[PDB]
């Protein structure tokens, strides 16, 4: 591999900050550095090439330095839509070259998750499993404890989280917790609760329901 | 306007073969250098191969040569990545690119990408379940409802709401691998709570691998 | 191994020889371009006339056409054809005036 | 009849090519002389590297000897042997500094 | 010091052959351009041929090619002009030269020359007759005497006096062609008239073609 | 023939005069003009080359002009030893080139021939021819009538002249007249006379003898 060393691997910065990702090339002259922006589950979009030049229609807030082997993508006024993984690429002799990457994210004013619980649908019980969904909608930052309690009895390893990728306009997250169990097992308890803890939420919040109210 | 449009990704028993295709339009692939660059789940970019028709000159990343053969057909203005002898670690989103001397070797048009997934596991079709809005879905004047897409394979699955007319407040969750080796996700949407009863809400799920198209309506309860 | 005199003389006397010309020369105000390759192999008049008052120059010529990559930096690129001058016969004429 | 691109590129890329060098160059303060022929056919590094930041230059070399007529105007003349530098292998190295 | 020394000229029936030789010394004929340039009686110069050994390159004047072949032997440092098929108008003094680039193509060393004469006429040896000093040879205190060289062929003939010791006042006349086709000349010398009787006077004639060497003494009369 | 046009074909000039022979070349540039000096019955000697340059040991009184196609050998102070035939030669592309030539001769103060007559030798009569030699020694100019008269009877076409080539120190000539006849014919006359006429000799001079006094 014609090496390229990208740093930092990931970073945060409040809106309007001077963010600067950097890269470190192999042992050749070779000014053929490009930078790409990869939004989640989506094709890389070219930004800058030969280290300084700027692909068409790319915003004025991106620039780059070609100074020995030390290259720098530089976002003057970071924006709420600039959340992505930026990859660099020294491409003069070959393409076998791609920086490790940098997940940029926005830092912002503390958001509180609103919590919602969903007892399992009637028909899912008709087939004999029972999934109970929790939903911490639109919060920040990513970190948050959801704990399941069935009749105050903590569960473990029958649940499963998934986390929305940062919102490109308002920079919040969302997370689903999903408790899953046999229909039989669902019948032998009453209280199903979901216990959300969050940094910007002083009092560990609980949303719950009795089977089957209502 | 230039675009690259790839197709052919799917599910393949290990040791089998697929043929990825990169249809170009708005420029001759003949005149340019066309690449395949892949991305395994959650990891970064790995160049796989490239063809430059004008020069008659191809290349292969160490990990892939012998098995894959890149190729082009400039009458159809399409490139191709025939992969044989496929492996678990080959599993990725295959992306195709365009490199040129004009943009100083930089890769300036990429396709949307197909997903190649190399597993022994069976194609399964998901099950759609309404996540009904209750009073336990309510916070102020807003009320969250959704759709649980349970137990499917391979990826991926499309979820839209009221056939595309409802985009705002929708969060479609990244799929998760359950113990079983099967994916699952929910798409939830936050709405005004005055509209429950006046305005119907249908989630449109689509899991093309298993010919599963589902249009489930979500209403409140008794 | 020694090159014999008449063999040197015969081989170095004014004649058409495969030469490698830059394309910027052969194409004048095409600076809205870069070429690949940047030069091309043309037969061209070369060697000497064994004399200071004599220069080697083309008397017969002939056009050859070539597949060249005409890059236009920051817009795009395409393979086109590009004819160049080729010397078919040489002659030791008197230095210009 | 059209030269195909890869064939042009292969033929014009930095490599050793029969070139015709003046002897005054290869032999510096020998101005108490005139040569016949005044130049000689030496293999030498030529063509381009398809790039402005790269020059074509010798990495391997090898001496050849040649029967040359060393005239010394107004005194006399004699055939002697005269070695010249010959490029056996070329390489596209980076422009000097 | 450089010199060119030619030999081999003589008498030849028309249609016969001779071999002229140009021995060089004090420089390599190899390194230079060696010429043959001839001169018919009383006329000017006509280049005949030339060789440049270093180049392996010869040349022939239109009037001579096909029959003559110039050649060199650089171990003997000698050049050669083999002439065949010889003619009356070929008859001349053959001269050999040296041309170089040093002296800007100019011909800077020439040999003394041999005489080639192409005739059907017989070699004849001359007759030497004293031209005696009389009172009709006297003018003031000087008195002319000589030697008549009569009827010979081909040319030439050498005349010296007292074996070389007497050079002053000597006039050796240009030969003349008599009706017969035979040459003839006199060498006369003017001397002090006090010396007649004290100082012997012998003319040394030499006509090498006819093996004629004559040493005739010239005395006054009764 | 790569032409060269020499003029004059022959010329005279008193000692110390400014003599100048000229030549006219073919249709090429070509500065390879040489000049040679040919003394009678003798190898050409090189004088000047490339038109101006001067072979070693050649006297300072010779020079040359290379001016278009018009070349000029030039003898500043002509000398009594400069009598010869000078040939030019344009030799750049080939030697097939030689001027027609120029017999230079000295002009000088009128010299008178001294006349001498030689009756035939005894032994020449022993074999039966009879040659009678006349000798106009050291005169100028070349032209001169010698007339044979045997008993005042003019002869013709049994005589024969030869003329010394100009003397290289004192610029005079010499001439032998040679009357030749049968022994029989020699016996039947008495007076053999030789009648020298010359420009610098007012009175047509006669040298003679009676056979066989003495």
């Amino acid at each position: 591999d014609i090496q390229m060393t990208q740093s930092p691997s990931s970073l945060s910065a409040s809106v309007g900050d001077r963010v600067t990702i950097t890269c470190r090339a192999s042992q050749s002259y070779a000014y053929a550095v490009a930078w790409y922006q990869q939004k989640p589950g989506k094709a890389p979009k070219l930004l800058i090439y030969d280290a300084s030049y700027l692909y068409s229609g790319v915003p004025s807030r991106f620039s780059g330095s070609g100074s020995g082997t030390d290259f720098t993508l530089t976002i003057s006024s970071l924006q709420p839509e600039d959340f992505a993984t930026y990859y660099c690429q020294q491409a003069y002799s070959s393409p076998d070259t791609f920086g490790q990457g940098t997940k940029v994210e926005i830092k912002r004013t503390v958001a509180a998750p609103s919590v919602f619980i969903f007892p399992p649908s009637d028909e899912q019980l008709k087939s004999g499993t029972a999934s109970v969904v929790c939903l911490l909608n639109n919060f920040y930052p990513r970190e948050a404890k959801v704990q399941w309690k069935v009749d105050n009895a903590l569960q473990s390893g029958n649940s499963q989280e998934s986390v929305t990728e940062q919102d490109s306009k308002d920079s919040t997250y969302s997370l689903s917790s999903t408790l899953t169990l046999s229909k039989a097992d669902y019948e032998k308890h009453k209280v199903y609760a979901c216990e959300v803890t969050h940094q910007g939420l002083s009092s560990p919040v609980t949303k719950s329901f009795n089977r089957g109210e209502c | 306007e230039v675009q690259l449009v790839e197709s052919g990704g799917g599910l393949v028993q290990p040791g089998g073969s697929l043929r990825l295709s990169c249809a170009a339009s708005g420029f001759a692939i003949y005149d340019y250098d066309i690449h395949w660059v892949r991305q395994a789940p959650g990891k970064g970019l790995e160049w796989v191969a490239d063809i430059a028709p004008y020069a008659g000159a191809t290349a292969y990343a160490d990990s892939v040569k012998g098995r894959f053969t890149i190729s082009a057909d400039t009458s159809k203005n399409t490139a191709y990545l025939q992969m044989n002898s496929l492996r678990a670690e080959d599993t990725a989103v295959y992306y195709c690119s365009r490199s040129s001397y004009a943009y100083y070797a930089a890769m300036d048009y990429w396709g949307q990408g197909t997903l190649v997934t190399v597993s022994s596991a069976s194609t399964k079709g998901p099950s759609v379940f309404p996540l009904a809005p209750s009073s336990k879905s309510t916070s102020g004047g807003t009320a969250a409802l959704g759709c649980l897409v349970k137990d499917y394979f391979p990826e991926p699955v499309t979820v839209s709401w009221n056939s595309g007319a409802l985009t705002s407040g929708v969060h479609t969750f990244p799929a998760v691998l359950q113990s079983s080796g099967l994916y699952s996700l929910s798409s939830v949407v936050t709405v005004p709570s005055s509209s429950l009863g006046t305005q119907t809400y249908i989630c449109n799920v689509n899991h093309k691998p298993s010919n599963t198209k589902v249009d489930k309506k979500v209403e409140p309860k008794s | 191994e020694v090159v014999k005199f008449m063999d040197v003389y015969q081989r170095s006397y004014c004649h058409p020889i495969e030469t490698l010309v830059d394309i910027f020369q052969e194409y004048p105000d095409e600076i809205e371009y870069i070429f690949k390759p940047s030069c091309v192999p043309l037969m061209r008049c070369g060697g000497c006339c064994n004399d200071e008052g004599l220069e080697c120059v083309p008397t017969e010529e002939s056009n050859i056409t070539m597949q060249i990559m005409r890059i236009k930096p920051h817009q795009g690129q395409h393979i086109g054809e590009m004819s160049f001058l080729q010397h078919n016969k040489c002659e030791c004429r008197p230095k210009k005036d």
